[PDB]
C-alpha cells in the first residue's frame, strides 16, 4: 500500500505562542501532522495554549515527533478522528512516519518483519565477560 | 433567586465505614497487598477530587471538614484559656507586668522534668509562654481567673456546636451546589456580617469593657479592686467619670455631634508612654471605622433585589487591546473549581499573615507587648512561617487546578491562555532577574568577605567605605515622620516610632520602640529578600505554568499533578511534575523565611531592643553591631549564630534545658531528612529484599509485603523532616536566646 | 506436565517468585506455546501481578 | 457496634491504647522505683 | 619576590588562558 | 484592534510580535546598529562596536577599580579596560575559529520579513568574523585610548 | 539511539506499544503465544528511553527491555 | 493563507532576517580607507590569536615584573616588625 500524500492544507486557528518552532526546524528537521475534522472546534496545543481546528483538512507543523503523536493521540481519543504525520528535512524532503503501514501498531498486521526480537527468555543473556573485548552486548545476541 | 437549598439525609450515619479503611477509594477499599497501601490511605484521605467527580458532594465534604477545623480551633482556644486560668501566674503578672515572666504551662514531677518548672515570678514555677495571651487578656479587660474559666467553657461549648454543625450539614441537611455557588451573597454576608459586625461588636466590647478597665489598670489600682465590667454598663456614672462623653448618652451620635466623642475615640497615633502599646482609644475608633467600611462594602453585590453589581458583569467589562477578551470566563472558573479558589485565598491569606507580622512588630497593639521581646520575636517568626507555607500552598493548588480542572474547550479564559502562550518569556525573564539579583546581592557579601579577609576594609560595601544607602526607604521614613504636621493634620504623633524621626518609647526601663536607622546593611538584606522571594516565585510559577505540557514532555498533564517523573529518557526527567516544584519551592521558602527572621532578630537585638538608663542612655542587647557585622557572611557566622547560640548551648541544668534538647533533636531530624533526599528507593528495596529473606527464614514474614517508600513519598518525607528540623532548630535558638538575654 | 492446582516450585532465576511455590491454573496443549504452564501466586510482585507463564523446565512439582 | 469494635481493633487505635498503657506503666514504675540505674 | 611576580601571573592568568583556549578549540573540532 | 500578533503572520513559529519586538522605532534603531548592517564590510562594523564598547568599558574600571582613590586611577582603569578588550578579542577570535570553517558559506539568514531573497550577512563567515574581530580589537583599544584622553588629558 | 529488545516470554497484550509516546514499537504475527502476536521495535531512532513500555509490561520478568545507549538529539527529547 | 512550502523551506521555518538592512555603507569613506588599511593586520584570525596571546602575556609580564610598591602592597612588603608566634615560635 502507498503512503499518504502531503499537500498544502490550511492550518488551525491560533494567535501564536512561544512554544512553536525554533532553529532546529530550519537546520535539522521538523514535523507535520494532518487530520480531518467534522467541524470547527477547540483543542489544546501540545506546545501550550488553545487553538481551533477547522472543518475538513488540517495541517500543523510541530518541532518533535512526540508532540505529533501526543496531539494525534488526543485527537483519536477525544475527537474520534484519524490523523497522520510526517518528518520534514530542510532540503524539502518529506518522510512519512505514522501510521507506518496504514494500520495502528497496537493491532497486529501482516507484513511487518521483526526487529530486535530475541527468541530466548531475558534471564538467559550471557554475562558481560562473555562479550569482553568484542563490540557485542549480551542483548545483541 | 438566591435562597436556602438543602438535601435531606444524603448520607446515613453508620460506623460501618469506620471498620473499612480506605472506603472513599475503590482501589484502597480492597485492602493491602503491600505496605504501600497504608501510606496511600493517608495521602488521598482529603483529596476529595479523586473520590468523586460530583462537585456537590465534594463541596459538602469540604463544608463539614471546615466545621471540623473550627471545632478543633475552638477546643484549642478553650485549652489556652483554661490553662491561663488554672495553671498560670496571670493575676500576679497583672500586678507586675514589667518584672514577671508570662507562664501558663506546668509539668508533672517525674524523671527529673520538674526542672522545667522555672522561676517565672509571681511565686509561681513553670514554663514561660511566648504566645502573648496575657497581653491580650489584659487588653480585653480580663482581671480574674474566673473570667478565663468562663471563656474556656464558652469555647468548649462552641467546639461542640461546630462539631455538631459539621455532622448536621453533612448527614442531615447538606447544602446544594447552587447554594455554595451563590458567591455574590457569600461575599455580601462575609463582608458585612462577618468582618463588619465582628469589628463593630468588638468595638462595643472595647468601648464598654476594655477602655475603662484598662484606664483603671494604668491608673495603678489593684485589679481585684477594679469594678467588674458589667458595672460599667449598668452604672454609666463610672464611664462618665472616665469619659464625660457618656454623660450625653448616644445623643451626640444621632445628632451628628461626633466631636463630643473625642474622649474615647481619638486619632493620636504612636504608642501610649505608660504601656508601650497603641492607644486603646485609637484602636476602638479604628474598629468602629472599619466596621462602617465593611458594612457598606457588604452591600455591593446583587442578590434578591435589583440593586447591586454582578461579578460576571464587572469581569466581562474589563478587556483591553493587549488582552483581548480580558477577564471573561473567570467567573465560571471561580464558581466550579475549589482549587482555584484555594490558590487565591492561600496566596492572599499568607500575604496577610506576613503583613500582620510586620505591622505587629512596628505597631504593638497590646499593652506590655513591645517590652516582652520573647513574645514579639516569637510572634513575628511564627506568622512569617505560617505566611510562607500558605503561599507555597497557593502555588500547589494553582497547579492542581491547572492539571485537573482547566478545560479550554468548555471553560475558556483569554488571560490564562495568553499567559500560557508566552510562558517561555515569563519564566526566562524570571530566571534572568533571579541570576542578576543573586549576583548583585550575595555577590556583595562575598565581595565584602574577600576584601575584609585581604585587609582591605576600605574596599567593602558599607557605611564606612563604598556606601549603598537605602535613599528611597529613608525618604519614605522621613515623609511618614513629618506626616502628622502636613498630610495628616488630625494625627498627633506618627503611626509608628520606627519612622526616621521621633522620640523614644520605653516601659519599665526597657526600650519599647525607637526610630529604626537604615543603612548599607539594610540595603543588602532587603535585596537578599527580593532575591530569595524571586527565586521561590520562579520555581513555583514555572511549576504551575508548565504543569500541563513542555517541549520535553508534551503530554505531562495526562501524568497528573503528582508523579515522580517520566523516566530516565530524554536525558532524564526527574521532578518534572508541578508537585516536585512545590517540593523545591518549599526548600526555597524555608531559605527566604530563615534569612528574614534572622534579619528581624539581629536588627531588633542590635538597633532597637535593650535597656535604657536615666538621662536617656540606651544600651542595646548587641550594641549596634549590625551595621558593621551583617555585611559579611563571617559576621553572621560569628556575631549572630556563634555568639547568640550561647544561651541555647549552655541551657542545660536550667528551666531552658528543653530548648537545648530541642536544638539537638532538630539538628538530628534535619540531618535525618538528608538520607531520604539524597537517596533512591531501589537501594532500599533490595536491602528490604535481604531483610525479608531473614524474616522468611524464621517464619516471621508479614503478609503485607514490606515495600520501600515511593519516590514521591521519599521526597515528601525528606522535605518534611528537613523543614521540621531546620525550623525547630531556629525555634530553640530564638526562644533560648531571647528568654535568657531578654 | 503437572496437573491443574498442582503446587510447583519456580526455577526461572529472574522470577519474583524464584525458588518459591505457586499453583498451576492451566497448561496450554498447543506445542507452539513456548510458556504453557500458567501459574498463580500467593503474593504479588513489584508490578502488582499475581500470575505468570512458565515453560516445562521452569517448574518443579513438590509437596 | 461490631463495626465500632472493629475500628477500635485497627492498627493506629490499637497502637495508641497499647503504647498508652505502656507509657502509664513505665511512668508509675519510675514514680515508685525512681532513679534506677541498677536492676 | 622577583620571580614570583613573573611566574605567578604566568601560571595564574596566561597558562589557564592558553590551556582553556586550546582545549576549547580541541573539543569544538 | 489587537496589539500582539503571531511572528510575521506565522502562528506556529516559536515567537510573538509585540511593540517591543516589532515597532517602527525599535526596528529602525536595531536595523541601524553596526551588527545589522548586513550589506556592509564586517571590518567597519567591528570598528564601531569595539569603539563604543571600549569607550564604555573605561568608565567602571576607573571609578570602581582598586586604584580609584589614587593619583594613578585613570592609567590603571584604562589599562584594565584595554586588557578586557584583548581578552574579549581573544574570545571573539576563538569563537570565529570554532564556529566557521574557511570553506563553509554564510549561516546568516538569506530571506527578509517579506520573504524575498537577499545576500546573506558575511559577518557569519570565517573571513568576515575574523575581520569583525580585528575591528573589535583596533576599535576597542582606540576607544579606550580616546576615552582616557577625554577623561585625563 | 537507545536499544529496545523483545523477548519470547511476550504474551502480546500490546500494552507497551500503546504506551510509547514516540511510536517506536509495533505488533507482528507470531505463534509462540495464545494471542498470536509479539512486540517489535523497528523505530528505535525515535526512542527517547522513557521506559513507559517497561512499566506497562505484565510479564515476569519483562519481555520488553530498554538499554539506554548512544545519545542523540531525538533521544534527548530536544526541540531546539 | 498557508505556511507550508517544500520549494520554500526558508519561509516555512521562519528563517528570516528580522533586523538586517540591505543599506550600503553609511560610514566615513576616508575613515573607511583608514581602518581598511590600518586594522588589516588583525583580520587574520590565527595571526591575531598568536599576537593577542603572546603580546598579552608579554604585556602582563611587563607590568607585573615592574609594578611599583605604591601600587601593590605585595611588592612593598612588610614594614612593621614581626610578631612572635603562639608558643614563643618565630
Ligand atoms: C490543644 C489543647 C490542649 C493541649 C495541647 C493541652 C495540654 C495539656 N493539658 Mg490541657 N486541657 C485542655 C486543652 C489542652 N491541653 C482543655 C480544653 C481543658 C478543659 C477540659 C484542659 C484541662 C486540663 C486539666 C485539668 C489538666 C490539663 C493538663 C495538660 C497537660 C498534661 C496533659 C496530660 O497529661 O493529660 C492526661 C493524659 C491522658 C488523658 C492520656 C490518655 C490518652 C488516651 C489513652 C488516648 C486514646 C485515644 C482516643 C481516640 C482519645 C479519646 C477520644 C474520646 C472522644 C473518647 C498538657 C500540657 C494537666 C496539667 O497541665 O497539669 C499541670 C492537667 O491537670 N488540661
Ligand atoms: C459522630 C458520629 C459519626 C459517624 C458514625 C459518622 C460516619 C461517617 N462519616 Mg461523618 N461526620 C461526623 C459524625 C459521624 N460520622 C461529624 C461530627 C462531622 C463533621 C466533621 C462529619 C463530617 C463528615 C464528612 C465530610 C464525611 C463524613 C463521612 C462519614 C462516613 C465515612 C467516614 C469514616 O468512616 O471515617 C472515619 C474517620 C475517622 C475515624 C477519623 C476522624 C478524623 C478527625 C475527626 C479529624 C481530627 C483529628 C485531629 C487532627 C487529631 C490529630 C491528633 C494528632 C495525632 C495529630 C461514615 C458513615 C464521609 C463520607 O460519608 O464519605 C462518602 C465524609 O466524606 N462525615
Ligand atoms: C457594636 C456593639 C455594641 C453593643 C451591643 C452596645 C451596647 C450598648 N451601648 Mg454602646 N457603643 C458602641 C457599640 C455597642 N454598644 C460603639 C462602637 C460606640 C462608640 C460610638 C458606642 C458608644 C456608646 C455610648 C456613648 C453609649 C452606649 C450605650 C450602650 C448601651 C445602651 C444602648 C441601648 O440600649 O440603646 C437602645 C437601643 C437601640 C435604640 C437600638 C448598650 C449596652 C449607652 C450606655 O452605655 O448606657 C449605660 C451609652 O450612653 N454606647
Ligand atoms: C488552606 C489549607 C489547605 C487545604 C484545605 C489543602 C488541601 C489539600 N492539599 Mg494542600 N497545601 C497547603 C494548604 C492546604 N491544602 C499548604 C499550606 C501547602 C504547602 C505545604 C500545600 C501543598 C500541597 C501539596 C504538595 C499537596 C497538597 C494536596 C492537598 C489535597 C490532599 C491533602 C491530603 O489528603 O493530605 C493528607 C494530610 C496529611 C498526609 C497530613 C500530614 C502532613 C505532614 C506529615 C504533617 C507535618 C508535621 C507537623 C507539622 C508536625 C508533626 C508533629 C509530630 C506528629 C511529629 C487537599 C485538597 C495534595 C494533592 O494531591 O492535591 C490534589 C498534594 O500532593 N497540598
Ligand atoms: C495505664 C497504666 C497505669 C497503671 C498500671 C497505674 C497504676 C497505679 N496508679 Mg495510676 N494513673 C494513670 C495510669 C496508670 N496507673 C494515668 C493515665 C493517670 C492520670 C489520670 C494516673 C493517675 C494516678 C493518681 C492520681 C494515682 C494513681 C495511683 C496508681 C497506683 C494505685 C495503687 C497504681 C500503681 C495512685 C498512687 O498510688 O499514687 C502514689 C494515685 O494516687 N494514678
Ligand atoms: C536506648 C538505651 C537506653 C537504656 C538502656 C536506658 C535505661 C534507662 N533509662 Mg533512659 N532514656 C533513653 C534511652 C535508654 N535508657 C532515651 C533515648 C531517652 C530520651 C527519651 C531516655 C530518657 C530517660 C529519662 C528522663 C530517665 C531515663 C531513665 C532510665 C533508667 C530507668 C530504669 C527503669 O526504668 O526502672 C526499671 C524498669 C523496669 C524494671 C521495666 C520492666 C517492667 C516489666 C513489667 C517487668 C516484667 C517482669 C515480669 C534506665 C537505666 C531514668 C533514670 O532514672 O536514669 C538513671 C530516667 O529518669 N531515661
Ligand atoms: C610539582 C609540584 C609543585 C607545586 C605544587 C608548585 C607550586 C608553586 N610554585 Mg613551584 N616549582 C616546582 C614545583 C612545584 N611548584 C619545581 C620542580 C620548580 C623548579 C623548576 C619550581 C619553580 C618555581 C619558581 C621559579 C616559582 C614557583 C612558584 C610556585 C607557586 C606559584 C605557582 C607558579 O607560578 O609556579 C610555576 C612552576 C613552574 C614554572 C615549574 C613547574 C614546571 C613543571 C616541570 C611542569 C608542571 C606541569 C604540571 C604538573 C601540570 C599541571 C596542570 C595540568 C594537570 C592541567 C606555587 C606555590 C612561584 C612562587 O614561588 O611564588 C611565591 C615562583 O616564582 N615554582
Ligand atoms: C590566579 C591568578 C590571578 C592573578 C595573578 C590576578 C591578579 C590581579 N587581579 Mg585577580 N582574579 C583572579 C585571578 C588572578 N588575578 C580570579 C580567578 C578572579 C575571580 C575570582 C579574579 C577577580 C579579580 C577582580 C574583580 C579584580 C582582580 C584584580 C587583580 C589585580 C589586583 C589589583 C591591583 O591593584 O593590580 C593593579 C592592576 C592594574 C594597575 C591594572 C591591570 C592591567 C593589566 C595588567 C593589563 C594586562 C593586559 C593584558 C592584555 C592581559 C591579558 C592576559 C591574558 C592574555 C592571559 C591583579 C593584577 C583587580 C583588577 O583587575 O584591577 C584593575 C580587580 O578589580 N581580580
Ligand atoms: C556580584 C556582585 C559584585 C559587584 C557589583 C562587585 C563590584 C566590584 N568589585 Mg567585586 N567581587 C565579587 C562580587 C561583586 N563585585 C565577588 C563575589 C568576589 C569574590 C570573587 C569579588 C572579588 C573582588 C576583588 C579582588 C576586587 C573586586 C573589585 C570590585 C570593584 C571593581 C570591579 C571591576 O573593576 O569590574 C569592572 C566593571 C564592569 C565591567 C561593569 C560591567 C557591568 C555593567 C554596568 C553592565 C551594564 C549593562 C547595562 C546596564 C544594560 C543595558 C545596556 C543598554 C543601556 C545599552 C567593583 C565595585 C575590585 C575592587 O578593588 O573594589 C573596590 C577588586 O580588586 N571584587
Ligand atoms: C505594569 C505594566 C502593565 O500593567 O501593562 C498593562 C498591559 C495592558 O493591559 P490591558 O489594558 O490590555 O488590560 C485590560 C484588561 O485585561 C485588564 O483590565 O498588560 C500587558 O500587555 C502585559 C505587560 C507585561 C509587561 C512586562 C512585565
Amino acid at each position: 500500500t502507498p503512503p499518504e500524500l502531503d499537500p498544502n492544507t490550511p492550518s488551525p486557528i491560533f494567535g501564536g505562542s512561544t512554544g512553536g518552532l525554533l532553529r532546529k526546524a530550519q537546520v535539522e528537521e521538523f514535523y507535520v501532522i494532518t487530520w480531518d475534522s467534522p467541524k470547527e472546534q477547540i483543542f489544546e496545543m501540545p506546545t501550550g495554549g488553545a487553538a481551533i481546528m477547522r472543518e475538513g483538512p488540517n495541517l500543523l507543523k510541530l518541532a518533535r515527533k512526540e508532540q505529533c503523536l501526543a496531539l494525534g493521540t488526543r485527537l483519536r481519543s477525544k475527537y474520534k478522528i484519524k490523523y497522520q504525520f510526517y518528518r520534514v528535512f530542510p532540503n524539502g524532503e518529506v518522510q512519512y512516519l505514522h501510521p507506518k503501514d496504514g494500520v495502528y501498531p497496537e493491532k497486529v498486521n501482516a507484513g511487518r518483519q521483526g526487529v530486535g526480537q530475541n527468541f530466548r527468555s531475558i534471564g538467559k543473556n550471557v554475562s558481560p565477560i562473555e562479550v569482553k573485548f568484542t563490540g557485542k552486548q549480551p542483548y545483541d545476541l | 433567586e438566591v435562597k436556602i437549598l438543602v438535601d435531606r439525609d444524603p448520607i446515613k450515619t453508620s460506623f460501618e465505614q469506620w471498620a473499612k479503611p480506605g472506603h472513599f477509594s475503590r482501589t484502597i477499599a480492597k485492602g493491602p497487598d503491600t505496605t504501600t497501601w497504608i501510606w496511600n490511605l493517608h495521602a488521598d484521605a482529603h483529596d476529595f477530587d479523586s473520590h468523586t467527580s460530583d462537585l456537590e458532594e465534594i463541596s459538602r465534604k469540604v463544608f463539614s471538614a471546615h466545621f471540623g477545623q473550627l471545632s478543633i480551633i475552638f477546643l484549642w482556644l478553650s485549652g489556652m484559656y483554661f490553662h491561663g486560668a488554672r495553671f498560670s501566674n496571670y493575676e500576679a503578672w497583672l500586678n507586675d507586668p514589667t518584672h514577671i515572666k508570662p507562664s501558663a504551662q506546668v509539668v508533672w514531677p517525674i524523671v527529673g522534668q520538674e526542672i522545667l518548672n522555672g522561676d517565672v515570678g509571681g511565686g509561681f514555677r513553670g514554663i514561660q509562654i511566648t504566645s502573648g495571651f496575657f497581653q491580650i487578656w489584659r487588653a480585653s479587660g480580663i482581671t480574674s481567673e474566673l473570667q478565663l474559666y468562663c471563656t474556656a467553657i464558652g469555647a468548649l461549648v462552641f467546639a461542640g456546636l461546630m462539631l455538631f454543625a459539621g455532622w448536621f450539614h453533612y448527614h442531615k441537611a447538606a447544602p446544594k451546589l447552587a447554594w455554595f455557588q451563590d458567591v455574590e451573597s457569600m461575599l455580601n454576608h462575609h463582608l458585612a456580617g462577618l468582618l463588619g459586625l465582628g469589628s463593630l461588636s468588638w468595638a462595643g466590647h472595647q468601648v464598654h469593657v476594655s477602655l475603662p478597665i484598662n484606664q483603671f489598670l494604668n491608673a495603678g489600682v489593684d485589679p481585684k479592686e477594679i469594678p467588674l465590667p458589667h458595672e460599667f454598663i449598668l452604672n454609666r456614672d463610672l464611664l462618665a467619670q472616665l469619659y464625660p462623653s457618656f454623660a450625653e448618652g448616644a445623643t451626640p451620635f444621632f445628632t451628628l455631634n461626633w466631636s463630643k466623642y473625642a474622649d474615647f475615640l481619638t486619632f493620636r497615633g504612636g504608642l501610649d508612654p505608660l504601656t508601650g502599646g497603641l492607644w486603646l482609644t485609637d484602636i476602638a475608633h479604628h474598629h468602629l471605622a472599619i466596621a462602617i467600611l465593611f458594612l457598606i462594602a457588604g452591600h455591593m453585590y446583587r442578590t434578591n433585589w435589583g440593586i447591586g453589581h454582578g461579578i460576571k458583569d464587572i469581569l466581562e467589562a474589563h478587556k483591553g487591546p493587549f488582552t483581548g477578551q480580558g477577564h471573561k470566563g473567570l467567573y465560571e472558573i471561580l464558581t466550579t473549581s475549589w482549587h482555584a479558589q484555594l490558590s487565591i485565598n492561600l496566596a492572599m491569606l499568607g500575604s496577610l499573615t506576613i503583613v500582620v507580622a510586620q505591622h505587629m512588630y512596628s505597631m504593638p497593639p497590646y499593652p506590655y507587648l513591645a517590652t516582652d521581646y520573647a513574645t514579639q520575636l516569637s510572634l513575628f517568626t511564627h506568622h512569617m512561617w505560617i505566611g510562607g507555607f500558605l503561599i507555597v500552598g497557593a502555588a500547589a493548588h494553582a497547579a492542581i487546578f491547572m492539571v485537573r480542572d482547566y478545560d479550554p474547550t468548555t471553560r475558556y479564559n483569554d488571560l490564562l491562555d495568553r499567559v500560557l502562550r508566552h510562558r517561555d518569556a515569563i519564566i526566562s525573564h524570571l530566571n534572568w532577574v533571579c541570576i542578576f539579583l543573586g549576583f548583585h546581592s550575595f555577590g556583595l557579601y562575598i565581595h565584602n568577605d574577600t576584601m575584609s579577609a585581604l585587609g582591605r576594609p576600605q574596599d567593602m560595601f558599607s557605611d564606612t567605605a563604598i556606601q549603598l544607602q537605602p535613599v528611597f526607604a529613608q525618604w519614605i521614613q522621613n515623609t511618614h515622620a513629618l506626616a502628622p504636621g502636613t498630610t495628616a493634620p488630625g494625627a498627633t504623633a506618627s503611626t509608628s516610632l520606627t519612622w526616621g524621626g521621633g522620640d523614644l518609647v520605653a516601659v519599665g526601663g526597657k526600650v519599647a520602640l525607637l526610630p529604626i536607622p537604615l543603612g548599607t546593611a539594610d540595603f543588602l538584606v532587603h535585596h537578599i529578600h527580593a532575591f530569595t522571594i524571586h527565586v521561590t516565585v520562579l520555581i513555583l510559577l514555572k511549576g504551575v505554568l508548565f504543569a500541563r505540557s513542555s517541549r520535553l514532555i508534551p503530554d505531562k498533564a495526562n501524568l497528573g499533578f503528582r508523579f515522580p517523573c517520566d523516566g530516565p529518557g530524554r536525558g532524564g526527567t526527574c521532578q518534572v511534575s508541578a508537585w516536585d516544584h512545590v517540593f523545591l519551592g518549599l526548600f526555597w521558602m524555608y531559605n527566604s523565611i530563615s534569612v528574614v527572621i534572622f534579619h528581624f532578630s539581629w536588627k531588633m537585638q542590635s538597633d532597637v531592643w535593650g535597656t535604657i538608663n536615666d538621662q536617656g542612655v540606651v544600651t542595646h542587647i548587641t550594641a549596634g553591631n549590625f551595621a558593621q557585622s551583617s555585611i559579611t557572611i563571617n559576621g553572621w557566622l560569628r556575631d549572630f549564630l556563634w555568639a547568640q547560640a550561647s544561651q541555647v548551648i549552655q541551657s542545660y541544668g536550667s528551666s531552658l534545658s528543653a530548648y537545648g534538647l530541642f536544638f539537638l533533636g532538630a539538628h538530628f531530624v534535619w540531618a535525618f531528612s538528608l538520607m531520604f533526599l539524597f537517596s533512591g528507593r531501589g537501594y532500599w528495596q533490595e536491602l528490604i529484599e535481604s531483610i525479608v529473606w531473614a524474616h522468611n527464614k524464621l517464619k516471621v514474614a508479614p503478609a503485607t509485603q514490606p515495600r520501600a517508600l515511593s519516590i514521591v513519598q521519599g521526597r515528601a518525607v525528606g522535605v518534611t523532616h528537613y523543614l521540621l528540623g531546620g525550623i525547630a532548630t531556629t525555634w530553640a535558638f530564638f526562644l533560648a536566646r531571647i528568654i535568657a538575654v531578654g | 506436565g503437572p496437573k491443574r492446582g498442582a503446587k510447583v516450585k519456580i526455577l526461572r532465576k529472574e522470577s519474583y517468585w524464584y525458588k518459591g511455590t505457586g499453583s498451576v491454573v492451566a497448561v496450554d496443549q498447543d506445542p507452539n506455546t513456548r510458556y504453557p504452564v500458567v501459574v498463580r501466586f500467593n503474593k504479588v510482585n513489584y508490578a502488582n501481578v499475581s500470575t505468570n507463564n512458565y515453560a516445562l523446565d521452569e517448574i518443579q512439582e513438590v509437596e | 457496634m461490631r463495626d465500632l469494635k472493629t475500628y477500635l481493633s485497627v492498627a493506629p487505635v490499637v497502637s495508641t491504647l497499647w503504647f498508652g498503657a505502656l507509657a502509664g506503666l513505665l511512668i508509675e514504675i519510675n514514680r515508685f522505683f525512681p532513679d534506677a540505674l541498677i536492676f | 619576590i622577583n620571580l614570583p611576580s613573573l611566574f605567578v601571573p604566568l601560571v595564574g592568568l596566561l597558562f589557564p588562558a592558553v590551556a582553556m583556549a586550546s582545549l576549547f578549540l580541541h573539543v569544538e573540532k | 484592534y489587537q496589539v500582539i500578533q503571531p511572528i510575521n503572520g506565522d502562528p506556529f513559529i516559536g515567537s510573538l510580535e509585540t511593540p517591543v519586538t516589532s515597532s517602527p522605532l525599535i526596528a529602525w534603531y536595531l536595523s541601524n546598529l553596526p551588527a545589522y548592517r548586513t550589506a556592509v564590510s564586517p571590518l567597519l562594523r567591528g570598528i564601531e562596536v569595539g569603539l563604543a564598547h571600549g569607550y564604555l568599558l573605561v568608565g567602571p574600571f576607573v571609578k570602581a577599580g582598586p586604584l580609584r582613590n589614587t593619583e594613578i586611577a585613570g592609567q590603571a582603569g584604562s589599562l584594565a579596560a584595554g586588557g578586557l578588550v584583548v581578552i574579549l578579542s581573544l574570545c571573539l577570535t576563538i569563537y570565529g575559529i570554532s564556529s566557521f570553517n574557511e570553506g563553509a558559506p554564510s549561516t546568516a539568514p538569506s530571506l527578509t520579513l517579506t520573504g524575498r531573497k537577499k545576500e546573506p550577512d558575511q559577518l557569519q563567515t570565517a573571513d568576515g568574523w575574523a575581520k569583525f574581530t580585528g575591528g573589535f580589537f583596533f576599535g576597542g583599544i582606540s576607544g579606550v585610548i580616546w576615552a582616557y584622553f577625554l577623561l585625563y588629558v | 539511539s537507545h536499544s529496545v529488545k523483545i523477548y519470547d516470554t511476550c504474551i502480546g497484550c500490546t500494552q507497551c506499544v500503546r504506551a510509547c509516546p514516540t511510536d517506536v514499537l509495533e505488533m507482528i504475527p507470531w505463534g509462540g503465544c495464545k494471542a498470536k502476536q509479539i512486540a517489535s521495535a523497528p523505530r528505535t531512532e525515535d526512542c527517547v528511553g522513557c521506559k513507559r513500555c517497561e512499566s506497562a509490561c505484565p510479564t515476569d520478568f519483562l519481555s520488553v527491555r530498554v538499554y539506554l545507549w548512544h545519545e542523540t538529539t531525538r533521544s534527548m527529547g530536544l526541540a531546539y | 493563507s498557508v505556511y507550508f512550502d517544500l520549494e520554500d523551506l526558508g519561509n516555512t521555518t521562519g528563517q528570516w532576517d528580522s533586523y538586517g538592512s540591505d543599506a550600503p555603507s553609511p560610514y566615513n569613506p576616508l575613515q573607511s580607507k583608514l581602518f581598511e588599511t590600518f586594522a588589516a593586520p588583525f583580520t587574520k584570525r590565527g595571526l591575531l590569536l598568536k599576537f593577542l596571546i603572546l603580546g598579552g602575556g608579554s604585556t602582563l609580564a611587563y607590568l607585573s615584573a615592574t609594578a611599583s610598591g605604591d601600587i601593590l602592597p605585595i611588592t612593598r612588603g612588610p614594614q612593621q616588625p614581626p610578631k612572635l608566634g603562639p608558643r614563643g615560635k618565630i
